[PDB]
């Protein structure tokens, strides 16, 4: 899991 | 192979994590998960202390010798100083924005689309409603043409989204680099040829003097402040819908203004709220509840997870629509906190108004789920405004 866009 | 306590992608927990959480909060606050190779914290105060500390817990994984692929090194995967320059000119170009000027348009837009909605017999609330705000709002709000939403479009976001969760499988990396590519192709596009207002021609105007180079790693922040601004409140504003709808008596306390909203919008996010991870390096060995955690080891705080927390939050497995005070994460803290959260506040309070004036709104079919433990939403959620 990584929140990167 | 399978978790003892937590398996974000099975299909029984993407229905519902909300559950999971809440044993694994009671049982291993500080938890060792050897598929996703992290610690995972479900506690506010810990979450909260991960984000206020970078440097122990740093958003930068060259740190602990792993290497940035391309298209990502960005404002996102820096820590200070050196995302400071860039942070500061985004915070610059946003805050250089008239937000009353924002809030009349979405309001006249979300007027009209719902107006037309309603001449359907029922429809997608995902696909035909808040997509097409939320692309219409970030673009407006950037100041550039929006791209065209074809299948193609669609095939990137899910690639991109997927990519996310590439730690629980590893094919999606690659697919998630090319949307990331195709994206910054829009982006280059767009700077070569800026309008007149938004926050892009507000970057290029304030980029003398600012410290930032006009390169690939402003390419890369610029993409992921457009794409975190179409799809996150897309993400935030169907599962408030569904709340709402599926909890006895909440619609109509809206509806009847028995509760304002201000702390129903606030409530809304720590209930649930789309962002359910956010992961950092640990640089130096830590204890956190109780847990020897070592340099080199990365750190998700559940942040999803931490705003359901009794430790924090009275009752936190209600909807209380008036809740005071609600101290919530859902907009991160620290160096790294959202840009947009003024945006997306007013892209909630904007879209519920606009319902609240089809008192006669109901679901239409059963949600769908997106298959996605870190960004967590809806890809349909069938819908009549009566
Ligand atoms: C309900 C909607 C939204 C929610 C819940 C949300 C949530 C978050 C969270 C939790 C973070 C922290 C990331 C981290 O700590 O690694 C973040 C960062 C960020 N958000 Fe939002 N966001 C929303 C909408 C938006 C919008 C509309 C925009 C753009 C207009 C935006 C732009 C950004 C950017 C650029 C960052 C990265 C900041 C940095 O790393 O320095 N977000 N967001
Ligand atoms: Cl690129």
């Amino acid at each position: 899991l990584r929140y990167l866009h | 192979h399978t978790d003892p306590l937590f398996s974000p992608l099975d299909p029984a927990v993407l229905a519902d994590p909300y559950p999971v959480y809440r044993r694994l909060r009671e049982t291993h606050p500080v938890y060792w998960h050897a598929g996703l190779d992290s610690w995972l914290m479900t506690r506010h105060a810990d979450c909260t202390a991960i984000l206020r500390d970078p440097g122990r817990f740093s958003t930068d994984f060259r740190k602990i010798d792993i290497p940035t692929p391309p298209t990502l090194l960005s404002l996102q995967t820096l820590d200070p100083p050196d995302q400071t320059p860039l942070r500061h000119l985004a915070l610059d170009a946003v805050r250089a924005q008239d937000l009353d000027a924002l809030r009349k348009e979405l309001t006249l837009f979300a007027d009209q689309l719902l107006d037309e909605l309603a001449d359907r017999e029922s429809f997608d609330f995902i696909h035909d409603y808040a997509d097409v705000f939320t692309l219409r709002a970030i673009t407006r709000f950037i100041g550039v043409e929006p791209p065209e939403t074809d299948e193609a479009f669609a095939r990137f976001n899910d690639d991109l989204d997927h990519s996310m969760d590439a730690q629980l499988d590893p094919d999606a990396e690659e697919p998630g680099l090319r949307a990331r590519a195709h994206f910054n192709d829009l982006v280059r596009s767009w700077l070569g040829d800026p309008g007149p207002h938004g926050v892009l021609p507000d970057v290029v105007r304030l980029l003398p003097g600012s410290g930032v180079e006009a390169d690939d790693v402003l390419v890369n922040s610029v993409r992921a402040f457009f794409h975190a601004g179409f799809e996150v409140p897309s993400r935030f504003l169907g599962n408030a819908l569904a709340a709402l709808l599926a909890t006895p008596g909440a619609w109509e306390q809206l509806v009847r203004g028995d509760v304002g909203l201000d702390t129903a919008v606030e409530e809304l996010i720590r209930y649930v709220g789309p962002v359910q991870a956010l992961a950092r390096a640990c640089l130096q060995d830590t204890e956190l509840g109780g847990m020897a955690v070592k340099e080199g080891q990365v750190v998700t705080a559940l942040i999803g997870a931490a705003n359901r927390d009794p430790d924090q939050f009275p009752d936190p497995e209600t909807l209380r629509l008036d809740r005071k005070p609600n101290n919530h994460l859902g907009f991160g803290r620290g160096a790294h906190s959202c840009l947009g959260l003024n945006v997306a506040r007013i892209e909630a309070h904007v879209t519920l108004g606009a319902l609240l004036r089809h008192p006669g709104v109901r679901s239409a079919g059963e949600p769908v789920v997106r298959p996605n433990g870190t960004l967590r939403g809806l890809s349909r959620l069938p819908l009549t405004l009566g």
